[PDB]
């Protein structure tokens, strides 16, 4: 059916009830409206049409004003069809950004006010406030500043050579192409063509590329710029406009304690929702723990018999008294089921003090989670979240109670009164061994704890662990030498944002050394740090601000801090603290708010142009299939959402129109939808969405594969990979960027014959540039593959470019899994690096130095890598979920190795995988 | 002087038949259990849209309460000012289309109705679920545990990686 019955609500209590198209504007519903209304009754005390406002209950439960009455219908999606007809009244912008954070982050508002939690609502208070302050701040700043925060600078990590240039203005057919040297600084090249006929000055310009949102300007030369060298290297010629400075101002233009020494102990009343064999009986094991070290003994119930709502009223007490509770102490709880004389039914934690300092008194409701079963089974789950299951009403729960340990309430003394307990050789040799690579050691570095400040400043984190935080006395002593220790380089706090260092003030810390980060690099870290966000106890935190601070000063963080965060929202755990965190950004981001909302929209019909696909595959011929999607495709509110939005894997790229027929669906297990594009403005975008399987291994694969690249560049040497865009978007859905003139290895060898295909894509001289493209490539993704792991490799998801380079698809294994992938060289890809030669050693030895070359580079920033994959365990991917995958990576770089030792174990498996080229081949 | 009988097969040939056939059963026995998690996550996000749609519900037939205490108060005059001057036809319609927009309330209430007896039907689905994992982990747990037992037993005895991978796999 098209159109739809529509129930109206006038605001004199008449009720109107008539068929209007889902493809009508609401303007036009308003229309039709007032023409019936005309002969119902007490017409004649409306005002007019433009008096009022459509309001509507949306998908997400919350009343919206609709404003934009150029909205057609079936994009409002109102629960119901029912629109009631309001005065255009009060802060009208409040409201409509209210309504839009919602339906942009798929959770609506009025589900935090719902929770009643002083937690969430002094979150919102304090982070939309810093949020919009950024925000009007942001305004007020001149349109260079406003540049930069919108289109911060694309560079890259050295000849002096020259080559042409495209240069036209705005608004104008005619353009002059004219020289240039590649070390020219983009004002200079301004001035140059400024110079149109023989009024105005070139400072009041800047240069975009045409056809995307990139931009040249500041101190820097041409060749830096990514589109330049993109230019220089392929030979292309560079295509720019000059926008002038009032054109950046219209876009611009858019508005106590440590003397209770009682023991610590708790109440265990009742269970609920319990769900367990009746034969069996019940059992609740409870535990404290810091991080993850157990501050005591883990003590547990007695043996009660199966049902929904089992009753313990036990006192369960603690070997370790109130005094002695760290300030970021977190009760532990398990429910077991046991045969009465082992399977884990749910799990739940409790941090001891609230968001405040406040010891926590009184009764908890703690909504428990379902246990998982896996490898290392550990009796309690302290790594998981401290955040109740949102499932309240279903999910299995446990009542407890705190008891009261003083007449008033009692708080976590506050730094200054810390600080007071704080001012209170064979050792030196002793200690130096230890730190320059067990309990005996503990006890001695903990003596020697103010020796580690003074000449180990990098061992910090080691000392935070040997720290006994069961005794408040070593918490505070440790804290006092925290507080005046010297501040440490990224990398030592990568490592500090880890689950093992859970006290605020070690949090702080490492915040404090990652505010050097440039915004380039911590784009290299940002989906790291998103993770990490997982085990934070409470949601005002230090690292929520900073990435909020980055977000909000840097469009191209914000908008890859949104997707982040968006993709996980039907993730239970994360939910609420991910949606806030979203809700603040919007706040402080109310022009990309707009832009996102675009994105979401497109996001949102090609789900479910997926899924019709994927019903009518079954059904019908791919042809068939094709055409009925293009016929989807036509549809006026279908077409309009595809078209022009700034795309999500590149907030730079614009995706203008759909090429329809250009457009199908991939022969692929979830029959991924292929949609192409093209801007008259420009550069022929291609993009695969794909639904029903995750994409978080492949995005984690590709951004290790870029920092390796950045991490080469950074020596002078660029393999010529080829980091594809890929993003999650939501639950199992996501977006990966075609690179266009590619084809897998195994369908240009069914069409020798991979060197042939370089020869019809490069005839004559340019052969000989694409050999060299093809050897760089090989050596940096045979490392690239060896050193994460990645097995499977086959024709089909090997891919080349008919520049040349050669790069990987579709990253589902790696770190073995699906034991040691061995260092792979296929003899299909000898034969070309060799120029079609048996024997080629001059080019073979080449080959041979980028793959040595490109591994040491590797090795010196193996640290990194291990830091940055200890905190993605947090992100609960399979592949990456413990300490032996984390050892993969150790022994896959040899740093239990000296450089000599590695290289020459290289070399062995280098030549191994030579040896092995034949074997597989015959 | 010491003690460990957990292995009930005593030659390398029936421990690794025995290791193939415990790897077999375990591997079966996961993915019945990755099936019944697939289903426990799709059936709680399902219970949530529900239980939001409810909600939305609600907020429908509150926006239509309010709608009746417009009219009731807003009326008043009307009915009144034409009972004098005899339009008798225009009160009529204005009680008419209110006794329309009562009917229509109710076909609201009754939809909200059949969702709140889904979702109490699905509430328990979700249960049963988690009922049927609770009783899987124990044979699962039981199964790696048994199998990794098996494993150390042949490496302990020296068999080679060869024979314990084909066991396996
Ligand atoms: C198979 C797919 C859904 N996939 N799954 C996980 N990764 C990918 C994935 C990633 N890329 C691609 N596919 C890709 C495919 C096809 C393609 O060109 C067309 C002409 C072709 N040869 O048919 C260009 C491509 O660009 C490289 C990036």
């Amino acid at each position: 059916n098209q159109s739809v019955v529509v129930d109206f609500l006038l605001p004199t209590g008449v009720y109107l009830n008539f068929p209007v198209s889902r493809n009508a504007n609401l303007s036009t519903i308003k229309q039709l409206l007032w023409h019936r209304a005309q002969y119902e009754p007490l017409f004649h005390m409306l005002s007019g049409p433009e008096a009022y406002v459509f309001t509507c209950i949306n998908q997400t439960a919350e009343q919206q004003e609709l404003e934009d009455e150029q909205r057609r219908l079936c994009d409002v999606q109102p629960f119901l069809p029912v629109l009631r007809l309001v005065a255009r009244e009060g802060d009208r912008v409040k409201k409509l950004i209210n309504s839009q954070i919602s339906l942009l982050i798929g959770k609506g508002l009025h589900e935090f006010d719902s929770l009643c939690d002083p937690e969430v609502n002094d979150f919102r208070a304090k982070m939309c406030q810093f949020c919009e302050e950024a925000a009007a701040r942001r305004q007020q700043l001149g349109w260079e500043a406003w540049l930069q925060y919108s289109f911060p600078l694309q560079l890259e990590p050295l000849p002096n050579r020259a080559l042409l240039v495209n240069v036209k203005f705005e608004g104008s057919e005619e353009s002059f192409t004219f020289q240039v040297s590649t070390k020219d600084v983009p004002l200079a090249l301004m001035a140059c063509a400024l110079r149109k006929k023989a009024v105005e000055q070139p400072e009041d310009y800047t240069l975009q590329v045409n056809g995307r949102h990139e931009y040249l300007y500041g101190s820097y030369p041409l060749c830096q710029f990514q589109y330049i060298c993109s230019c220089l290297h392929s030979g292309l010629t560079p295509h720019l406009t000059m926008v002038h400075s009032s054109s950046i101002l219209a876009m611009r233009d858019e508005q106590s304690l440590w003397s209770l020494e009682q023991p610590f102990r708790i109440e265990l009343i009742q269970g609920s929702k319990v769900n367990a064999d009746e034969r069996m009986k019940l059992v609740v094991q409870a535990g404290l723990f810091h991080g993850n070290e157990m501050l005591c003994k883990t003590v547990s119930s007695s043996e009660v018999s199966v049902c929904s709502e089992p009753v313990w009223k036990q006192r369960l007490e603690f070997d370790i008294n109130i005094c002695d509770l760290p300030r970021m102490a977190r009760l532990c709880f398990a429910l077991y089921a046991v045969i009465e004389k082992d399977c884990p039914i749910a799990w739940a934690n409790l941090m001891l003090f609230d968001y405040k300092d406040q010891l926590k008194t009184g009764e908890r409701c703690l909504y428990m989670w379902p246990s998982v079963p896996d490898e290392k089974g550990e009796l309690l789950n302290p790594t998981g979240t401290v955040r109740s299951n949102p499932n309240t009403d279903s999910a299995a729960a446990l009542l407890i109670c705190l008891p009261e340990v003083a007449p008033h309430p009692v708080y976590y003394p506050a730094l200054e009164k810390i600080l007071e307990l704080g001012r209170h050789e064979e050792e030196q040799l002793q200690l130096r061994e230890i730190l320059e690579r067990y309990e005996h050691e503990k006890d001695l570095v903990w003596k020697l704890r103010h020796e580690v400040q003074e000449h180990f400043p990098e061992a910090l984190a080691r000392l935070l662990l040997v720290t006994k935080w069961n005794k408040h006395e070593d918490v505070a002593q440790m804290l006092y030498l925290l507080c005046s220790w010297p501040e440490l380089p990224v990398l030592s706090a990568l490592e500090l944002l880890d689950f093992s260092f859970p006290d605020c003030h070690v949090g702080s810390f490492a915040i404090k050394s990652l505010r050097k980060l440039t915004d380039d690099e911590l784009f290299q870290y940002l989906l790291q740090l998103v993770q990490v966000l997982k085990y934070e106890s409470y949601l005002d935190c230090e690292l929520t601000k900073f990435l909020l601070d980055r977000a909000l000063a840097n469009r191209k963080i914000g908008h890859f801090l949104f997707w982040h965060l968006r993709s996980e929202m039907h993730v239970p755990s994360v939910a609420l603290r991910f949606g806030l965190i979203l809700e603040a950004y919007c706040r402080g981001s109310t022009h990309h708010m707009k832009v996102l909302m675009k994105q979401g929209e497109a996001l949102s019909k090609l789900k479910a142009l997926n899924d019709f696909v994927k019903l009518s595959s079954q059904k019908t011929p791919k042809p068939q299939t094709k055409e009925l999607m293009h016929l989807c495709m036509r549809q006026e509110a279908y077409l309009e959402a595809l078209s022009h939005l700034q795309s999500p894997l590149d907030p730079s790229t614009l995706l203008a129109e759909v090429c329809v027929e250009q457009c199908t669906f991939m022969d692929s297990k979830m029959k991924p939808l292929w949609i192409m594009y093209s801007n008259e403005e420009a550069g022929s975008v291609g993009i695969i969405f794909k639904n029903g399987d995750d994409l978080r291994q492949d995005m984690l694969t590709l951004q290790m594969i870029q920092l390796m690249d950045v991490l080469w560049k950074q020596e002078g040497l660029d393999l010529r990979m080829t980091p594809y865009g890929c993003l999650p978007t939501g639950d199992r859905t996501g977006l990966i960027e075609v690179v266009l003139r590619s084809d897998t290895i195994a369908n240009i060898q069914l069409n020798d014959a991979l060197l042939n295909w370089l020869k019809s894509k490069n005839p004559g001289e340019a052969l000989d540039r694409a050999i060299e493209e093809f050897t760089l490539s090989c050596a940096g993704y045979c490392v690239a593959t060896y050193v994460l792991g990645i097995g499977d490799r086959h024709s089909d998801n090997i891919m080349i470019r008919e520049s040349g380079q050669l790069f990987h698809i579709d990253f589902g294994h790696f770190l073995g899994n699906f034991e040691r992938v061995p260092f792979i060289l296929t003899y299909d890809f000898v034969h070309v690096i060799q120029q079609g030669k048996t024997n080629n050693s001059e080019k073979f030895e080449r080959f041979r130095g980028y793959c040595e070359r490109a591994y040491t580079i590797l090795r010196r920033h193996g640290l990194l890598f291990l830091h940055l994959f200890a905190l993605m365990r947090a992100a609960g991917l399979p592949e990456l979920s413990c300490s032996k995958d984390i050892q993969y990576l150790k022994d896959s770089l040899a740093l239990g190795k000296t450089e000599e030792e590695a290289l020459k174990h290289f070399r062995v498996k280098f030549n191994e995988a030579l040896r092995e080229s034949w074997k597989t081949k015959v | 002087y010491q003690q460990d009988q957990v292995v009930k097969e005593d030659n390398i040939e029936a421990v690794g038949k025995k290791l193939h056939e415990y790897n077999t059963q375990f591997q079966e026995k996961s993915r019945e259990y990755d099936r019944l998690y697939e289903d426990y996550t799709r059936t709680s996000q399902e219970i949530q849209m529900k239980r939001t749609a409810i909600e939305a519900f609600n907020e429908t037939i509150k926006i239509f309460e309010e709608q009746c205490q417009t009219q009731e108060r807003y009326s008043k005059e009307y009915i009144e000012k034409f009972k004098r001057e005899g339009n008798e036809t225009e009160i009529q319609r204005i009680m008419h289309n209110y006794e329309k927009l009562k009917s229509r309330i109710s076909e609201i209430v009754d939809s909200r109705r059949r969702l709140e007896e889904d979702l109490k039907k699905q509430a328990a689905e979700y249960r049963e679920i988690d009922k049927r994992m609770n009783s899987i982990k124990p044979d699962l747990i039981q199964l790696r545990k048994t199998r990794d037992q098996y494993l150390m037993w042949l490496t302990q005895k020296g068999v080679r990686q060869k024979k314990l991978n084909e066991w396996l796999g």
